[PDB]
RNA sequence: CUGGUGACUAUAGCAAGGAGGUCACACCUGUUCCCAUGCCGAACACAGAAGUUAAGCUCCUUAGCGACGAUGGUAGUCCAACUUACGUUCCGCUAGAGUAGAACGUUCCAG
RNA sequence: CUGGGGCGGUCGCCUCCUAAAAGGUAACGGAGGCGCUCAAAGGUUCCCUCAGAAUGGUUGGAAAUCAUUCAUAGAGUGUAA
RNA sequence: AUAUGUUAAGUGGAAAAGGAUGUGGCGUUGCCACA
RNA sequence: UUAUUGGAGGUAGAGCACUGUUUGGACGAGCGAAUUCAGACAAACUCCGAAUGCCAAUUAAUU
């Protein structure tokens, strides 16, 4: 009366790492994902693991890229 | 029948991502046709056109070269040194290739 | 037979709607031409009587805002468990 | 015996059983219907028992419409077993009936004989019923 | 200077979220009173603990 | 209005009935040449008579299909009493329906 | 380890559900995969656009190939999700 | 204790499908007779 | 801890545009599941979508 289920994998902590309107550094991670849920806006790169990081300092803002898509940008202070 | 102009704009979007502003600016745009060849220099972020000069013999090949020297002087009046070339969707050969080599020799490095 | 109706102002709380459905009244809305979605109240037993006379697709001489307006019944919600209506819509012509 | 020919997963979580019915609150196909005023599970075996007892009273009068269907399967472990060591095995197929859903529909008969047919079908089901008609 | 809040019911058996709202108003003991000036920020606090305090 | 090039959840699209013209975009003649088809100068790119606005393009008209959609009521629900299924208060869907809707449009060219 | 022990089963890694719209979250709860392959199946600059349905054509259904028309992906993406 | 109604079962102070001229409250509607 | 503002995230509910399931009609495509008109179901379905909760501002009071 044994079973064949019961195995799972370790959880990979994904999602947003910085809020909206927050000040970030020049190498901070903005989003972990599998695929492209959020596209890289201006002043934001894209890693080899589809990670979204910021290139410069400033405030981070989430925008909309057309219909049923969105992006995230970084603007310098002042 | 197939429209050559409407399928041309599709290829312009595939190249407009890598060079416009992200690579360099201002952007030199080329618009070819079966009767005349045009050109103009645009700003990406501001969204304004700086200079403009176009062709309007030999079915627009030497006149395609003529735009290269005319734009280069219009690019030297206001003063710009570094530029980025936008093919516009056409292959870099022939009429459009002659327009680039003309502006390059006239003190306008790409 | 004519729908003698009164008005209700402000935002009616959830309790007063339950108290309205028990005293024998039914809420309604007139959203025709120029009426500006005026919320209106109406009796229950006097609505079933008039629609039997004229019909489901007949006009009504409803009195709202102390004036006569010719309106018809567009759609209404019905609770099947207690065999009675809960809401009426009036599309003025 | 109503049961789907194939399902994606044989073992599923049991339904909620609490709340109110989504649809099927009015009579659309037939004329005289049968409402429900209590929540319970209607096994497929209880449907064939009520359908035979209903269409028999109407030898060849009219048509009957079954409005529900046993999509969800339930399981039960064998006899004399402790807890755990996996899940059970499929034993039947059930539906979820909430207050307001029409169970059966009858047309092609008179009003006096529709009440007697839908009465014998209500004693076979574990819920309470109410004779309803088409809405004006 | 126009609102006075006194504590009627006790905080035993209440969620910890509601215990921080009473501490943010200055009500330590039972039947204690404070004087505060009305504003959108102070009004929303007693609206959270309405069943524990009464306002005059 | 004629073009070039951008920014904006199809209120920008589909679908149909009409008016367009050799200055401008095209339709079109030919492979000498630059280059080209795992065969085809049809599409890529050179060289260009006449002819047609038939088609693309541009423009008017229409609510057939898509897309935008309040007010009211309902479902659900935070907190709070009764208590286990019912009151009170706050927030407030989906669907559906009266309406929007046959785009806006910054900067450079030729009349 | 174990709804007392023995017998049976299982022990590391990966993907989804259970999980209560951030993240995290158990049970001998419900379903699958891995212990490798690629010398181009990597890099780069150019150029293309699908599976199906339908009228015929050497006729096995008009989809073993060949042509026209529709086709927001119903195809593909070395290998589970 | 006060005002205003309900309930005859000791209900309160233990249980369901189902059965019934127990008794109140608000309605629907056809004969204006049933005996 | 409240007030105001902004954003990330698809549960409750609902729905049939996707995958799977399903009842009765019309209609030659095989004649309700290849098309059509009505009506239903879903932890591993989603064209849609709350209430709460969470991260922030260096925005205001109270502590």
């Amino acid at each position: 009366s044994s079973t064949k289920n019961g195995r799972d994998s370790e959880s990979k902590r994904l999602g947003a790492k910085r809020a909206d309107g927050q000040f970030v550094t020049g190498g901070s991670i903005l989003y972990r994902q599998r695929g492209t849920k959020i596209y890289p806006g201006e002043n934001v790169g894209r890693g080899g693991d589809d990670t979204l990081f910021a290139k410069i300092d400033g405030v981070v803002k989430f925008e909309r890229k057309g219909r049923d898509k969105k992006q995230v940008s970084v603007y310098a202070v002042a | 029948k197939i429209d050559k102009n409407k399928v041309r704009l599709k290829r312009h979007a595939r190249v407009r991502t890598n060079l416009s502003g992200t690579a360099e600016k201002p952007r030199l745009n080329v618009y070819r046709s079966n009767k005349h060849i045009y050109a103009q220099i645009i700003d990406d972020n501001k969204g304004v056109t700086l200079a403009q000069a176009s062709s309007k013999t030999a079915t627009k090949v030497e006149l395609a070269t003529k735009v290269g020297e005319a734009i280069a002087k219009k690019a030297a009046d206001k003063g710009i040194k570094e530029i980025v070339f936008d093919r516009g969707g056409y292959l870099y050969h022939g009429r459009v290739k002659a327009l680039a080599e003309a502006a390059r020799e006239s003190g306008l490095e790409f | 037979a004519s729908l003698k109706s009164i008005i209700r102002q402000g935002k009616q709380t959830r309790s007063d709607l339950k108290q309205l459905r028990k005293s024998g009244k039914v809420p309604a809305v007139v959203y025709g031409y120029g009426t500006k979605n005026v919320s209106v109240k109406v009796d229950e037993v006097e609505f079933i009587k008039v629609i039997r006379e004229v019909g489901r697709n007949g006009v009504i001489e409803l009195g709202v805002g102390s004036k006569t307006i010719k309106v018809m019944v567009a759609d209404y919600q019905f609770d099947p468990l207690k065999n009675q209506i809960t809401h009426i819509d009036f599309l003025a012509i | 015996m109503l049961l789907p020919k194939r399902v994606k997963y044989r073992r599923q979580h049991r339904p909620k059983t609490t709340g109110r019915s989504k649809g099927g609150n009015y009579v659309t196909f037939g004329e005289f219907g049968l409402q429900a005023t209590t929540t319970s599970w209607i096994t497929s075996r209880q449907i064939e028992s009520a359908r035979i007892a209903m269409t028999r009273y109407m030898k060849r009068g009219g048509k009957v419409w079954i409005k529900i269907f046993p999509h969800t399967p339930y399981t039960k472990k064998p006899l004399e077993v402790r807890m755990g060591a996996g899940k059970g095995a499929v034993e039947g197929w059930i539906a979820v009936v909430k207050p307001g859903r029409i169970l059966f529909e009858v047309a092609g008969v008179s009003e006096e004989v529709a009440r007697e047919a839908l009465r014998l079908a209500s004693h076979k089901l574990p819920v309470k019923t109410k004779f309803v008609k088409r809405e004006e | 200077a126009k609102l006075q809040i006194t504590l009627t019911r006790s905080v035993i058996g209440r969620p910890e979220t509601q215990r921080k709202t009473v501490e943010a108003l200055g009500l330590k003991k039972t039947n204690s009173s404070v004087v505060v000036e009305d504003n959108p920020a102070i009004r929303g606090q007693i609206n959270k603990v309405k069943h524990l305090v009464t306002v005059e």
